[PDB]
């Protein structure tokens, strides 16, 4: 099992899913096409912002 | 490929690999029937000879 954590913009969360092309999904962190598992995200403006 | 990502392309390529295979299957079955007919005609020629 693997757990990875980081913070991104609100509009780039959709980019996390495998397959999509863009800035964050091609230059920083991306998943393989046959990835198994899933992602979880939630708002943290009360803490980080 | 270039018009889609790499998750739902499987259903879009399965149809292009079964149809291209099922059609080939149909053609082979046609040859078997005709071969079973020529075999009956060839034996008649041998008897005639």
């Amino acid at each position: 099992v693997y757990a990875d954590s980081f913070v991104i913009r609100g509009d780039e969360v959709r980019q996390i899913a495998p397959g999509q092309t863009g800035n964050i999904a091609d230059y920083n962190y991306k998943l393989p096409d046959d990835f198994t598992g899933c992602v979880i995200a939630w708002n943290s403006n009360k803490l980080d912002s | 490929f270039s018009r889609l990502d790499k998750v739902e392309a499987e259903v879009q390529i399965d149809r292009l690999i079964t149809g291209r295979l099922q059609s080939l299957q149909t053609y082979v079955t046609q040859q078997l029937i005709r071969a079973a007919e020529i075999r009956a005609s060839a034996n008649l020629a041998a008897t005639k000879m």
